[PDB]
């Protein structure tokens, strides 16, 4: 056996459930940095 | 053969599938708004030709749609380790494709419609790449809907 | 090139956008503009209906095409037609909820087979039919579209571009990818199973064919393992021919830049014995799209109006009012979608399918 | 645009009907088809007369 | 903060490695015990997916890089509008490499009987899918990023001269080599690999 | 068999993905990073740009010397013969010290061909210097898929 | 160059495109070629300039209304590239417009101590340098009660750190004081912007341009001090900027430099400004040098410093169809060559 | 086995992030596209009332997320098996991190169109297109969740 | 027990890391001096190749790098020793972390170098020298790495 | 188990340590200080080879840490007590990580002091003096490693 | 077992952190001390053996390690207990980590001192006066890793 608590199906699952956060986490970094362009829509 | 945590992958997959494309949906509906938003205050008139990226980034989430139904309709409590990673690749594909494509629609489509206020002949140029970055999210689709098709055989 | 578009891009519209529900919608609301062309010609258009209204004989043909292909298809508003007798028997004594096969009688006379509808390996099937399709119309529609070079060189009364430029791209074309679209109609045509012998596979038959030359693990034809080599060396004798051929003899004729001609033929020829395999794998959109089609058409309907049918209540105003409102909610995603928001992504598919795959001919 | 998904609603519907009070097998020969053929007609024909009532009111405007 | 989880978790892994090496049970964290025990259906479809979405991140990287660039440059000169397609095009191939990869490669996605699932053979083709699928993923995502750059840069030297762009395309072919070699790699890596049986 | 479990290729595949993606990615740089100087000086002094096209060729070499490690550790990997982790652990190594071999060659030619380059339309006489420094850092590349081959041989 | 063209795609291609308008040699020597101003604007209208002095019509055309419309055109330019910038390249066009609206507040606090009127000491202000009480710049003299009045709601703000206000209001010795410190807190805050947030590319090629500044005001305060200042060099040295390439070593050589010989003796050990104080046009050699560094600031594609580089030497263009317009107007042409044109 | 202890932690925390996620992204949308409500009816006060809109389509993602943590919760159990605590946590995330882009999404096109539609009347139509666009991916989310939570429990052993 | 089946990853990564390390410092030592010779001998084109001592300076890391990779290659063994891989994985970080280090005192030592040298014609000695001392970190690591490897396999058992 | 079969590990990387954290501190000693001479004598060059003292006494420690490598090297073995292996980490640390502090001080100082002896020559010898205090870090590491070393095989059985 | 076998790992590690973090600390404080004397005095260079103050008092808690990475390095075996480890380890982590915070304080008020005490001839008393509350930092380090290691071999067995 692997192991009793780190099996073979939780360590695989932490795995999965470890890149899709990554490409979360990528993401929701890609959408934070998303500003606005001020200067287009006053009147000055 | 057929695990406890087996319907983990396949429930995660079709989470991810709607959660992914959704992400680049909004950025594709927000980054191409903004310059929506910013070009019609002074030609007001090029509101509804500009209105083309929020679309396609709507069918961009539509495609997310599918698959994450198309998995939902498949998940049982006993089923296979086989199931349930075909589900998860079948969400992971559509998942990064949606993603990829909504950023890349998000991108060009505010470019492309300050550059269509400036030259009208720039409005044909950005349906034409947009087009481009359209189907990356059919081409996430295809491996979406083909695995799909594998799932209980 | 816009007198082989004329009927080609409506078509390669229809590979893609294949039903005869949505194309006589979209037949229909095309008809509407052409019917209505004097009304609407003196009038002031505005640019998304300018686009619609400078095409409304566009429209019309694919809408035409468009029901002659789903008739090909059984695909009406993703339903089958029982139309002609059935290739396929389902056998009449089974158990409830198992899984059966039919058997062979005989084939179906025009278009795909309506035993194909509830099917758990249907796919499997359409998948095979719709891709080696593509593949087939992709190479129609490239050979048919390569011989408008030599017609332009001929009517050049060039020579030297012709024996440079066509010829060694046609014995190019033709022994590559002319040959899988042969062998594809070759499979077709063989029985392989009243002949007992192993149905070969056309992908890795085309992989063994350059990398392993004389090796045929699968026979497919007599005299495979030597006529392919035969055509290994037609096509490899073609990429030194293509891009020697012209500016040696455009160098012999002056005895003018050597520099600016021998650089456009390597690129050329690069670009050339790139694009003949870029291309045909290109022309799988026309299956990509209509897998695209056909699946979401199922799904809607599955969705929406496979609901609303239950032999309970029958007579009720609640059950009749849900089929008037999961009507009315599959009506407008079906316009909405699969007919606006999806032809439309398959008409700017089949323009870029003769903007490159064509017009680069 | 309530007259043109009416008149369409006349057509599929009644088409719909029609196939299931003949027992068409694209709508009744599955197993997770409903049973009875004409008990689905009977509630899809009259969605036909609701939405042809919708027609025949949207067609005087 | 992102480094001090860096530093925390590289502490948490040195002082267990360490803690489980001195008490004699180093042999515990066993990571070929745990490439023999996962599913090989788990490396084969990850291999999969991470190869048809990391071609579409390079190809739809690339194409908003020299997309947006082409539209700022076309302000001025929109006689490039059309013909420097050509660019979207080039960094457009890398999502068709991965996804007619992707397509051969769940070709060979089959059920693999119980009895033989975590056999040599169906091992095997669970480990040259997933590093077959990452190879091809991962090639035509760095070759689509520069692909992009170098049509961006294209872009604007095409608006400046017209004569620039065919000296410039030429950078876009070598930097097109790239995912054609990872095209071809992905399918030697899974060229031996069978199905799953 | 004890030396040859049944996780070898997990390790050979990664040798093949580590030679192919680390050195496609040094190929990308230096041609990328030195697209962008070439193309900087395509409106000052439009001439210089086809004699400029070497760091770009000599970025594209180091995916070829990618390329020949991953088909010859592709080569040796088959689900019916015996293979040893030793050899696996090899082929990890092999294409693990020419994947960082030509990324580091290829942001050394990225970095010296730009500004080489960049700087070449004010002094014509910087080309055979620039050449120069391309062939030094081109050459570490060159050592890392020498170690490769040799590593390669060694280990089957 | 991998995250450039996120938000700033648009941005830089169309300043590209504004570098493509930028006059060439010939362009220029078409221009030494004319006749009248008239023929002048109609050789400018084959540029890019086209119809910019179209609602003039040949009789109020004077070289000073070409040197309005043609910077007033850039200034158009630069407010339409400014609007459609967000993030941290918003921010990098606030800090270019803020050395401006340095010289608007050192020029509209000279005009009320001469006490001319307010509305014609405001069209000599810069239209980039604008912020919204600068028109109140006009209601006290000393420069306490200006800065905590008006300049503490402006960005010139954290720029009032070490204008010691001794309670003497203003002559015109103490303005050009703070208007030098100011500036000289303004490079220094602009280059740690530079230096922190702007991406690598875009900073060795900025922090250049911008140690440029500091060196040409460097020598510029050490060489105006001579004649219309006498200062210690305790507080002289509070004037120049500590950001450039003549800093640590020469602009100390630069503070005690009582004479002219001990300027040049300065500036004979740094490598790049030896031989700019020996022979010809001082102010033409900053010039030139400016524009020899904006034109290798186009040559690195993915950089916000091509804005820089841009706005540059489109001021640089601007001055030279000045100069033309003011030779082939007042009829002197031994000097009309005297343009510099890198492009 | 097929019913274990720690089954429900899944579906709590699937109770859980349904609400919480949408709360982060009604959150972001209500202030985001506030502050330009805030800095756009200080001069034209008019138009305050028609200004709402992307606080009110933000504040819908969060009746999305409390609808879905409303049917989570009503299905939690001691006893339950693991397939409905999986099923509960992929429909607490389809809710949650997808009206979190949507409440990111009217967020950013609420702060861009409030600011513009002062300056140009006729741009209060095209941003509430927009918006529609931005609010149906958090239906769309709902949807997804929707069709997990009727599957949850269906034929569980 | 001794000579365990996972012992050959130790020399692996000890062979691989002389090549990844050493060619990254290398890299960084030609790159840096590389475009301080492109940008001093654009005025000063007769120096051009007085210059390239930093870039050859820098080459020889990747010689160093190269030899002690090629001598651990040629000690792979199947049945080697836990103690054989674990000499071999300290003689590859011992030329792979010190050659990076004297790539970047190289690089950071030489384009200075050039662009002061170009200035003052005296300054090329004292170029030459400071390079010399940064090589020979280098050297140093070179040096600890082959009295190491020398050691593998001398009273190795079972 | 009281001398296991890992216990070559620590001392192999004791001795790669010591070579690897000296020589990254003596490249820092050599370039930042090389940077203040290349920068400084294109003025006043004569004082070339009297500015150079930092950089001399930056590669003083990287021999420091060679010394510690190879008597760490040559007492390398198949067979060894852990407690060898720990006491050879130790050492290896202990020359690594103070040398890298030593090279890091002699960085800093180097070039402030000889960007400034130029302006004042009586500022060398408080450069020297400064710098005296900033290489005795290192010597310290390399007593406390000589002590540790010592230690390492006195009474080891088993 | 109380002796084990891993037992020396935490005193080697205490008297490798004894000497490394207090030259970490002194390389601190001498190099920044160090630039602000070679700063302050190219104007006034006869500071130059004055202000040598911040070096010297910087130097000497690296002594302040080099007393206790003596005293631990005395007190290895092979065969020790895992408490004169455990107190070993925390001798030198006691004294290195507290000369460092001694050599960040020392490093900031020396060169803040003598590039004041260029200008202010009698700063250089407050100068010296404020070290010695920062070098006291590294006193009290030294203290306790001294109270500990007359204690890891006491009563062991």
């Amino acid at each position: 056996i692997l192991s009793s608590i780190w099996t073979e199906g939780l360590l695989m699952c932490l795995i999965v459930s470890a890149l899709l956060l990554f490409i979360l986490i990528v993401a929701l970094s890609w959408i934070s940095n998303l500003d606005i362009t001020y200067g287009a829509l006053e009147k000055s | 053969l057929c695990p406890v945590y087996a319907p983990f992958f396949g429930a995660i997959g079709c989470a991810s599938a709607i959660i992914f494309t959704s992400l680049g949906a909004a950025y594709g509906t927000a980054k191409s708004g903004v310059g929506i938003c910013a070009t019609c205050v002074l030609r007001p008139d090029l509101l509804f030709k500009n209105i083309v990226p929020v679309i396609m980034a709507g069918i961009i989430a539509i495609y997310g749609l599918v698959v994450s139904v198309l998995v939902c309709y498949s998940l049982g409590q006993k089923q296979a380790l086989y199931t349930g990673f075909i589900q998860l690749g079948a969400g992971l594909s559509v998942g990064l494709s949606g993603l990829a494509a909504g950023f890349a629609i998000g991108i060009v489509g505010d470019a492309g419609v300050r550059g269509s206020s400036q030259q009208p002949r720039l409005f044909v140029g950005m349906i034409l790449i947009l087009i481009f970055a359209e189907v990356l999210g059919l081409y996430g689709l295809i491996v979406a809907l083909l695995l799909n098709s594998r799932a209980t055989q | 090139a816009g007198l082989a578009t004329v009927v080609t891009f409506p078509f390669m519209f229809a590979i893609m956008f294949g039903d005869m529900g949505h194309g006589f919608i979209l037949f229909l609301m095309a008809l509407f503009l052409v019917l209505n062309e004097r009304k609407f010609g003196a009038m002031h258009r505005d640019e998304i209906f300018d686009m619609a209204f400078t095409g409304r004989y566009v429209l019309l043909l694919m809408g035409a095409f468009s029901v002659y292909t789903g008739l090909l298809y059984n695909d009406i508003f993703s339903k089958s037609m029982t139309i002609f007798k059935s290739g396929w028997q389902w056998p009449s004594t089974f158990r409830k909820g198992e899984s059966i096969e039919a058997k062979k009688t005989g084939v179906y006379p025009f278009g795909l087979d309506f035993a194909w509808h509830g099917t758990d390996n249907g796919l499997l099937f359409s998948n095979s039919y719709k891709m080696k399709l593509s593949i087939l119309m992709g190479y129609a529609h490239m050979t048919y579209s390569f011989m408008f070079s030599y017609i332009n060189y001929r009517a050049k009364n060039s020579k030297v571009d012709i024996i440079g430029n066509f010829i060694p791209g046609l014995v190019f074309m033709q022994s590559i990818f002319g040959y899988l679209s042969w062998a594809i109609v070759y499979k077709w045509s063989k029985d392989w199973i009243k002949d007992d012998k192993p149905a070969p596979g056309l992908l890795n038959m085309l992989i063994n064919m350059f990398l392993a030359p004389g090796t045929i693990d699968d026979q497919l034809y007599s005299g495979q393992a030597k006529l392919q080599v035969v055509l290994l060396l037609a096509a490899l004798v073609c990429v030194p021919w293509l891009l020697l051929y012209k500016p040696l003899t455009l160098r012999r004729l002056n005895k003018f830049n050597f520099g600016d001609v021998m650089i456009h033929q390597v690129i050329h020829t690069i670009e050339f014995c790139l694009n003949c395999i870029s291309h045909t794998a290109s022309y799988l959109r026309l299956w990509a799209l209509s897998l695209a089609h056909a699946q979401l058409s199922s799904v809607l309907w599955d969705m929406t109006i496979s609901n609303a049918f239950s032999s309970k209540n029958s007579g009720s105003p609640l059950a009749v009012m849900k089929v008037v409102f999961l009507f009315a909610m599959w009506f407008v995603l079906t316009v909405c979608i699969l007919v606006f928001m999806e032809g439309t992504s398959a008409m700017l598919h089949a323009l870029r399918l003769h903007w490159v795959e064509a017009m680069s001919k | 645009c309530c007259t043109v998904l009416s008149a369409f609603g006349v057509v599929i519907l009644s088409v719909i009907a029609h196939l299931f009070n003949t027992n068409h097998e694209s709508f009744v020969g599955s197993i997770n088809d409903p049973e009875d053929g004409p008990a689905v007609a009977h509630t899809v024909y009259l969605a036909a007369l609701v939405y042809l009532v919708f027609f025949v009111f949207c067609g005087f405007q | 903060f992102s480094h001090f989880l860096y530093y925390l978790v590289l502490i948490v892994v040195i002082v267990y490695g360490l803690y489980k090496l001195f008490t004699g049970h180093g042999s515990d964290i066993n990571f070929g015990k745990f490439l023999l025990r996962t599913s090989p259906y788990m490396w084969a479809n990850l291999g999969i997916a991470l190869c048809v979405g990391l071609s579409v991140v390079g190809a739809a990287w690339g194409i908003f890089i020299t997309g947006s660039s082409m539209i700022g440059a076309g302000v001025r000169a929109p006689r490039i509008t059309t013909k420097n397609l050509i660019s979207i095009i080039f960094c457009e191939v890398v999502a068709i490499y991965g996804l007619i990869i992707a397509i051969v490669f769940s070709s060979k996605l089959t059920v693999a009987t119980a009895e033989n699932m975590y056999s040599k053979s169906n091992l095997y083709t669970g480990y040259s899918l997933f590093w077959a699928g990452i190879t091809v993923g991962a090639s035509n995502l760095i070759c689509g990023i520069a692909v992009g750059i170098t049509g961006a840069t294209a872009a604007i030297s095409d608006a400046a001269d017209s004569a620039l762009f065919v000296k410039i395309l030429v950078i876009e072919i070598f930097g097109s080599i790239l995912g054609l070699l990872g095209l071809i790699v992905g399918l030697l890596m899974a060229g031996k690999a069978s199905e799953f049986q | 068999n004890i030396y040859a479990p049944l996780y070898a290729p997990f390790f050979g595949f990664a040798g093949c993905a580590a030679a192919m993606v680390l050195s496609c990615l040094g190929a990308a740089i230096g041609t990328a990073k030195s697209g962008i100087g070439i193309a900087g000086i395509g409106t000052f002094k439009p001439e210089l740009i086809m004699k400029s096209l070497i760091p770009v060729v000599m970025s594209g070499i180091l995916a070829i010397y990618g390329l020949v490690v991953a088909v010859l550790i592709a080569g040796n990997l088959s689900p019916t013969e015996d293979y040893t982790l030793f050899n696996g652990f090899m082929h990890l190594s092999c294409g693990l010290c020419v994947g960082f071999a030509c990324l580091s060659s290829g942001y050394a030619i990225g970095m010296v061909g730009d500004v080489g380059v960049r700087k070449y339309m004010h002094q014509p006489r910087l080309f055979v210097g620039i050449v120069l420094i391309l062939i030094f850092s081109e050459v570490l590349g060159l050592y890392g898929m020498i170690v490769a081959l040799i590593l390669n041989t060694r280990g089957s | 160059g991998v995250y450039f063209n996120i938000d700033n795609g648009f941005i830089e291609g169309v300043v590209r495109g504004y570098r493509n308008g930028l006059l060439s040699n010939n362009q220029y020597i078409n221009l030494t070629q004319c006749d009248t101003l008239e023929d002048l604007k109609l050789q400018l209208s084959s540029t890019d300039y086209g119809n910019f002095l179209s609602s003039v019509s040949s009789e109020s055309l004077t070289t000073s209304l070409i040197q309005e419309y043609a910077s007033s055109k850039l200034y158009h330019e630069f407010n339409y590239i400014r609007d459609q910038s967000s993030g941290s390249t918003r921010k990098f066009m606030d800090y270019i417009t803020y050395g401006y609206m340095i010289d608007n507040v050192a020029l509209m606090i000279t005009g009320t101590i001469h006490d001319r009127d307010k509305g014609e000491i405001l069209q000599r202000c810069h239209p980039l340098g604008w912020f919204d009480t600068l028109p109140t710049l006009s209601v006290a003299t000393d420069l306490e009660s200006l800065y905590e009045t008006v300049l503490v709601d402006t960005p010139l703000a954290p720029y009032f750190k070490n204008c010691f206000d001794t309670a003497e209001e203003l002559d015109d010795m103490n303005i050009e004081i703070i208007r030098n410190k100011l500036y000289k807190a303004y490079l220094e805050d602009f280059y740690n912007f530079v230096t922190e947030e702007i991406p690598e590319p875009a900073k060795e090629c900025m922090q250049t341009l911008l140690g440029f500044e500091a060196d040409r005001r460097s020598i510029n305060i050490a060489l105006n001090s001579l004649q219309s200042s006498d200062i210690d060099p305790d507080l002289k040295s509070d004037l120049l900027p500590n950001i450039g390439k003549l800093y640590p070593l020469a602009t100390f050589h630069l503070a005690q430099a009582q004479d002219f010989e001990g300027v040049r003796a300065a500036l004979a050990n740094v490598y790049e400004y030896r031989g700019f104080l020996e022979t010809g046009n001082l102010e033409d050699h900053f010039y030139q040098l400016e524009m020899e560094l904006c034109r290798d600031a186009f040559t690195q594609q993915f950089a916000i410093s091509t804005v820089w580089a841009w706005m540059k030497s489109k001021e640089q263009e601007v001055r030279n169809i000045t100069w033309i317009a003011e030779c082939i107007a007042q009829n002197q042409r031994e000097r009309i060559n005297n343009y510099i044109s890198v492009y």
